[PDB]
């Protein structure tokens, strides 16, 4: 679920919170418009991800709550999660490991959607 | 779904863009929080409302299409609505009309999420 993609955020970007993408661009905290960098990307896709999930019978992404473990950085989903809590959790960690990855612009933080987003 | 909760706004908030709701406080695009006023809190009954309505096994509210009928201030959720759509509908159109009753206070569209809803 959420709760557990916010921590699986932290374990690859320790020096961050979930919040610092709560509003990114213009999807990481929905989805809209045209990607602004790499990082408002890694949230087109994790949506994609979950969209794709949804479509696993009874699957609710921000709900179902999944195993996974975080070890000094690196994110492992474990193996008794069901067909939808696999899907999710893998989901969640190759964003959270998206995130990690990209490149952090305080200037797409923030941004008025509403000009940027259309 | 989306497309039409878009229109029940313009319908009961002409003097707006439904954009000026894609970032207001901390609910309008749903997310967590003290509401930072009367407005805030329209949008914060309707993601709560949309996760009781995630309840009914197969209801994606931010897809689901249902009947409604918006006619100059006036919302009506047709009866040929099931739960899921009838549920959906209803929350769509409660924070419509909710919208139209709570001042709309420029000093809280897109706001500092991280730093005020943290
Ligand atoms: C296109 C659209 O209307 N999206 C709505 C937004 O207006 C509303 O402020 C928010 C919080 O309730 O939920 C979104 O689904
Ligand atoms: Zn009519
Ligand atoms: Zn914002």
């Amino acid at each position: 679920n959420i709760k557990q993609f916010n921590n699986m955020i932290e374990c690859t970007v320790p020096a961050r919170s979930w919040w610092d993408f709560a509003d990114y661009g213009c999807y990481c905290g929905s989805g809209s418009g045209s990607p602004t960098d790499d990082l408002d990307r890694c949230c087109q896709t994790h949506d994609n991800c979950y969209g794709a999930g949804g479509g696993s019978t009874g699957c609710a992404p921000k709900s179902r709550t999944y195993t996974y473990q975080c070890s000094q950085g690196t994110l492992t989903c474990s193996g008794e999660n069901s067909a939808c809590a696999a899907t999710t959790c893998d989901c969640d960690r190759l964003a959270a490991i998206c995130f990690a990855g990209a490149p952090y612009n305080d200037t797409n933080y923030n941004i008025d959607l509403k000009s940027r987003c259309q | 779904n989306t497309y039409q909760f878009r229109n029940m706004i313009e319908c009961t908030v002409p003097s707006r863009s439904w954009w000026d709701f894609a970032d207001y406080g901390c609910y309008c695009g749903c997310g967590s929080g003290t509401p930072t006023d009367d407005l805030d809190r329209c949008c914060q009954v309707h993601c709560n409302c949309y996760r009781q309505a995630g309840e009914i096994s197969g209801c994606r509210p931010k897809f689901k299409t249902y009947t409604y009928q918006c006619s100059g201030g006036t919302l009506t959720c047709k009866g040929n609505n099931n739960a899921c759509a009838a549920s959906s509908c209803d929350c769509d159109r409660l924070a419509a009309i909710c919208f139209a009753g709570a001042p709309y206070n420029d000093n809280n569209y897109n706001i500092d999420l991280k730093a005020r809803c943290n």
